[PDB]
């Protein structure tokens, strides 16, 4: 009837938050569980962006790094991506952990169904229903939330310098 | 505990969300929540009107008055007001006093809705469910959220001012 | 009134003056309301004196307008005073909203103590109970302890 | 269903878009619909196209074609259709209770309230018509209870209570803005000129109670028109009253 | 009503002005429970003029942050602006809670002045009207004294 998937749920003003204006679900039915995927690795790539925006600012990590100027984070990417260094590294543990993905899901994204999107094995999902739950929209809400901050961010803290956590 | 049923789901976060955390509402006749509901009204109608005089005074719309002054009028409303004589101040007394004397003695409220001073149940049929368009109880609940929201703005902006300029 | 949260190993029946009509049905529901509420402010009241000098105080403003960086502010008690009105008016409305929000009229569920803040959400497993009484517990140990604190700080400079 | 509306191929028109065409289509227009109905069109693209007809069209006749039908959503959506049954029941409804707008900035603005509009007592009776500022509980027992209709009141009252309101009144626009403005008897000149209007429409009343009789107010037996005059004589009478009372209070104060 | 606890002997059914005629009950049951609560506060505040003139003030700090020593305030009106503003916030919480607690709503057990203090409760011997009586006669005696008190405080300038 609804999506399906568990999404809205746990939501103000009581009841449940169906919102989809366009209706992506109704219209591409068929790519849902892609939507639901995208939705999920962008939510959690955001929060671990708002993390990776803050903690620098506090410990800023051994090896050489430990610089200063070098956590404005609107510079950083650069220089370690330069010379063939470690933003390259990591580009090629995001691709080794989603062609983990690929062979869990079966190559050409043929599995995919409206259970496993973002179930990327790893965590374990809590068997209690209620738990479940609430712990998979508490994940939704925090993603979503993170993805719109982390946007705010990177437009606010450039557009006026800031560039620490204040960002105003 | 539910509502006493003469208020009837009418307020609250929700629209039944009956919410009195303090036993107002209980061991009382309908007639005394009948009345509860007229002050909430009237004291909201009479908030929500002052805090768009508030604003139009505190935005340089302070005409009549700029006249009666004969000079521009301050744009803070309490001292606006504090400007005026005490002619118009007693006119304005006198205006409110005799527009609750014609909803008591000449034009007494629907006793079933005391808030109803213009008596619009007169004319008014009800939210029905052969209405497409039936709004009635949501513009009941828009003026009342409406109303509860500018009682404790208009305090907001009156003891924000003479306390802190 | 036997089978809820106070029954424990070392004690269960700690009662030496209350229980003044040994019924009160209401009183002791409030009571056990009243616990749950001080447990709780106790246990972050104790947090807060705790995560302070261990893991130090947070860097940042806390008020820009008036430049009142974090650390600067005195641990215990004297943070009372420094830390601007509107930031203690804001904690008030939070309080105010927190408390108001839910029904503490007693009989609701929000009376007994259940704010709707089901975090772990237990779905009313044995697991509910045993929640249940080490909350309880370690509200009493913080309501103990950050009296002691408080003392500390009151006798002696900071919080220690 | 029809014949000619059975298997009918996506390319021609949606299955859906076929639907709400049906729907907001009369059904005894179907079978013969107008020349400039949709369901005509539809209609005729619908043979000649399809099945065992003709499978193929060229591109401008393809072009004409789906200029000249639908695309069910925004056109026939079921929204659409739901808006047009919620008009349809708005417009039987009116044939009763009358939804109230209000023109705002010059455009009718829907308040959500409906009104009783339809007369209580004579259904097609042009002044029993039902609105807020004139049958409203506040409009019967606002001018239910001036002197000229409140209960209790002998003529004579009436009289009194109006002519003091008419003449307390008419004194103000005389004393200022008048041609003794600027003197110190502005206030007699207003009074004298606000005696003098009352005076004229006093007489003008008693003409017209001479004249027409109005017996809106007789007692019983009585003369025609005897309560009226004796209701325009006391009006002269408080008008003369209220005159002076509010230059007392000019010359005073 | 002609017979209740307030016809004491000196004077009968005292009411001069005629609020009793066509008793509404209502209003005579809530004019009482009235008179019985400003009774009560008159013979308070009675004992809080009259017992610290001869009592000394306080041996005591009041505010331990702001040397209140109870010899800096006087006894009598002035005192209102003597005592801190949170002082009588403080002693209004308590009055307000005192009568927050237990309903005295119309009909209920405190609506009679009934509250649940017991002090003197005889054993029926023909003696509850006699306490009741006397606090009611006390209570207008106590409310007159005390407005007497009152205007010798203002127009002499102090005390008595
Ligand atoms: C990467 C962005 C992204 C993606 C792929 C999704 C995907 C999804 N969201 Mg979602 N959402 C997002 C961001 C995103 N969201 C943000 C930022 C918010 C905060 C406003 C929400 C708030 C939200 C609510 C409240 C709900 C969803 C729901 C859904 C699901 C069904 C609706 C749909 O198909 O939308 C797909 C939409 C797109 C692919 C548009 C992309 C962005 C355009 C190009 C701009 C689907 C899995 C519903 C759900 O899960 O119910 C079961 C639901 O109720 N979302
Ligand atoms: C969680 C969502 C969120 C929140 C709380 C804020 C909060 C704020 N934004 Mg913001 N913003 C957001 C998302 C958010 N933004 C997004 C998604 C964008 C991208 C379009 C922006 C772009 C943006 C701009 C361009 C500006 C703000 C500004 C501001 C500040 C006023 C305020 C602190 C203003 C400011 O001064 O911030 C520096 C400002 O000019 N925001
Ligand atoms: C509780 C409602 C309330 C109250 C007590 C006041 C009180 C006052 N207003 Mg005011 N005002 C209100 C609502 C209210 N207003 C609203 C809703 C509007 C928007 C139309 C205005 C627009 C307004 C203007 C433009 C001015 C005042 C002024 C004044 C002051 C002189 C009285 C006067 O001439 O009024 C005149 C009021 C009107 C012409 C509006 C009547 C509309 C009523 C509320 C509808 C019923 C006085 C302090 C005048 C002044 O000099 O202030 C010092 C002045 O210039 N008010
Ligand atoms: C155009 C001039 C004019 C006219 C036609 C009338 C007409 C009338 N006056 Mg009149 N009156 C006028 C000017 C006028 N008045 C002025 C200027 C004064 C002030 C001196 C008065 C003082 C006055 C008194 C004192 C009385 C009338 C009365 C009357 C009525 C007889 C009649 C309706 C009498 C009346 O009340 O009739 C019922 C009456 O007793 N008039
Ligand atoms: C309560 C009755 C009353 C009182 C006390 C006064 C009092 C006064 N009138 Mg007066 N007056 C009254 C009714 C009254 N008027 C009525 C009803 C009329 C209409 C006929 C007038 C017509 C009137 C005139 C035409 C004049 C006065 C004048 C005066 C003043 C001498 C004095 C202030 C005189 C004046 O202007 O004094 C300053 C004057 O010339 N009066
Ligand atoms: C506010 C205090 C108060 C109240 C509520 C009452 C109430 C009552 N008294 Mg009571 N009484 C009082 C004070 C009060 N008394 C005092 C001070 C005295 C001593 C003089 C008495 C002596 C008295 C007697 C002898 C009898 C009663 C009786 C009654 C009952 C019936 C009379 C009635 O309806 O009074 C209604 C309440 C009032 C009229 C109180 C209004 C007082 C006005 C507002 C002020 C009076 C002047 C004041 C001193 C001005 C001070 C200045 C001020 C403006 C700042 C009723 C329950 C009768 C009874 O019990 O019958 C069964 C009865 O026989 N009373
Ligand atoms: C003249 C002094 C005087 C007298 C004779 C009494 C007498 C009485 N008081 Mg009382 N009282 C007094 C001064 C006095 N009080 C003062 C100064 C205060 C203020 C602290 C109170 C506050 C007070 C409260 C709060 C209550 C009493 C109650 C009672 C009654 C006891 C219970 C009982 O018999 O109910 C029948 C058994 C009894 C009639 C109680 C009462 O009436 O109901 C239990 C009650 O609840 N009194
Ligand atoms: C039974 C009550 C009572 C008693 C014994 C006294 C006793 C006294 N009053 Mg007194 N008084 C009282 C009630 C009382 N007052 C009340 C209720 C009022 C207010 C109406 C007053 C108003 C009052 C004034 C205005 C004066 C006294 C004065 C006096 C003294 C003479 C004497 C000490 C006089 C005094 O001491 O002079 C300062 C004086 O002038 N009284
Ligand atoms: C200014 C931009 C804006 C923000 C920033 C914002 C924010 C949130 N909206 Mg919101 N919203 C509008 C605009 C904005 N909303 C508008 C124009 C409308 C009318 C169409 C509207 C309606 C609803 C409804 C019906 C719901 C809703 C939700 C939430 C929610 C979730 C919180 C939570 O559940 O975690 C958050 C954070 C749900 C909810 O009730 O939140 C209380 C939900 O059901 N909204
Ligand atoms: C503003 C307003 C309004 C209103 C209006 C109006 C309508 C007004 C009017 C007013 C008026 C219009 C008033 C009047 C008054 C009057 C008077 C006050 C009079 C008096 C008189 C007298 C007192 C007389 C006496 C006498 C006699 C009787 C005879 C013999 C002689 C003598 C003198 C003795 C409305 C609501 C609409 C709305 C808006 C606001």
């Amino acid at each position: 009837f609804a999506g399906g998937l568990t999404g809205s749920d746990y939501g103000g003003f009581g009841g449940k938050y169906e919102w989809d204006p366009v209706g992506f679900s109704t219209r591409w039915p068929e790519h849902l569980a892609w939507y639901r995927e995208a939705e999920l690795k962008h939510g959690r790539i955001a929060m671990l962006a708002f993390a990776g925006l803050l903690a620098p600012d506090l410990f800023r990590l051994p090896w050489a790094e430990f610089q200063d100027s070098s956590l404005d984070f609107a510079n950083a990417h650069d220089k370690f991506v330069a010379g063939f260094g470690p933003m390259w590294w990591g580009f090629i543990a995001c691709g080794g952990i989603e062609y983990q993905r690929f062979r869990k899901l079966g190559l050409g994204m043929e599995g995919l169904t409206l259970e496993n999107a973002g179930n990327l094995g790893w965590f374990d999902l809590p068997k209690n229903s209620e738990e479940r739950l609430f712990y998979e929209t508490a994940e939704l809400k925090n993603g979503r939330l993170a993805m719109l901050a982390v946007s705010g961010i990177f437009t606010a803290g450039i557009f006026w310098d800031q560039h620490h956590f204040p960002f105003i | 505990r539910e509502a006493p049923k003469v208020l009837a789901g009418t307020g609250g976060p929700l629209p039944e969300s009956f919410w009195d955390p303090a036993g107002f509402t209980n061991n009382k006749t309908d007639e005394e929540l009948l009345f509860y509901r007229a002050a909430e009204l009237k004291h909201g109608r009479i908030a929500m009107a002052a805090v768009v005089g508030w604003f139009t005074n505190a935005s340089g719309f302070h005409y009549l008055g700029d006249l009666w002054l004969k000079k521009p009028a301050s744009d803070n409303p309490i001292e606006a007001f504090n400007q005026l004589s005490l002619l118009g101040v007693f006119q304005m007394v006198f205006f409110i006093g005799c527009l609750e004397w014609l909803t008591t003695v000449p034009c007494p409220p629907p006793k079933d809705a005391p808030w109803d001073v213009i008596g619009m149940s007169d004319v008014l049929e009800e939210d029905t469910d052969e209405n497409p368009m039936a709004e009635y109880k949501k513009i009941q609940m828009q003026e009342l959220n409406n109303s509860r929201l500018a009682m404790v703005a208009i305090i907001g902006l009156i003891v924000q001012a003479t306390t802190t300029g | 009134f036997e089978n809820e949260l106070g029954v424990q190993a070392p004690v269960g029946f700690w009662d030496p003056v209350g229980f003044t009509a040994d019924g009160n049905v209401a009183s002791f529901r409030r009571r056990r309301t009243v616990e749950l509420k001080h447990g709780r402010i106790s246990m972050l009241a104790a947090m807060g004196y705790m995560t302070p000098e261990i893991t130090g105080k947070f860097p940042g403003y806390l008020s820009p307008s008036t430049l009142l960086k974090y650390d600067d502010i005195p641990n215990g008690l004297g943070a009372i005073s420094k830390v601007p009105a509107l930031g203690w008016a804001q904690i008030f409305v939070y309080c105010g909203y927190a408390e108001l929000s839910q029904d503490q009229t007693p009989g609701s569920p929000g009376a007994e103590g259940n704010f709707g803040f089901k975090v772990l959400t237990s779905s009313d497993p044995d697991s509910l109970e045993k929640k249940l009484a080490s909350e309880i517990a370690n509200g009493r140990l913080a309501m103990m302890a950050f009296t002691g604190m408080a003392t500390q700080d009151g006798l002696t400079g900071s919080a220690w | 269903v029809l014949p000619y509306m059975e298997n009918i191929p996506r390319a021609i028109v949606e299955k859906e878009a076929l639907e709400g065409v049906l729907a907001m289509t009369p059904r005894e227009q179907w079978e013969d619909p107008p020349e400039d109905s949709v369901l005509y069109t539809l209609k005729v693209y619908a043979e000649t196209y399809g099945e065992g007809k003709a499978t193929k069209m060229p591109w401008w006749d393809w072009l004409y074609m789906r200029f000249e039908l639908p695309d069910a959503n925004e056109v026939s959506a079921e929204k659409i259709k739901l808006m047009e049954d919620d008009a349809k029941i708005q417009r039987r409804m009116m044939e009763g209770k009358i939804p109230l707008y209000v023109p705002i900035l010059g455009v009718p603005i829907y308040t959500g309230m409906t009104l009783d509009w339809k007369p209580e007592a004579e259904l097609f009776a042009g002044d029993q018509i039902r609105s807020p500022i004139s049958d409203s509980r506040f409009a019967k027992n606002f001018i239910g209870n001036t002197a000229f209709y409140r209960e209790g009141l002998e003529n004579w009252q009436r009289g009194l209570e109006i002519g003091m309101a008419h003449g307390y009144f008419l004194v103000g626009p005389f004393t200022t803005l008048g041609p003794l403005r600027n003197t110190p008897e502005a206030a007699t000149v207003g009074l004298l000129s606000a005696c003098a209007v009352i005076g004229i429409v006093s007489v003008g009343g008693l003409l017209f109670g001479a004249t027409v009789k109005p017996r809106a107010f007789d007692k019983d037996g009585a003369t025609a028109g005897s309560g009226f005059t004796e209701i325009i004589n006391w009006h002269a009478v408080g008008g003369l009253g209220g005159a002076g009372f509010c230059h007392l209070l000019l010359t005073l104060f």
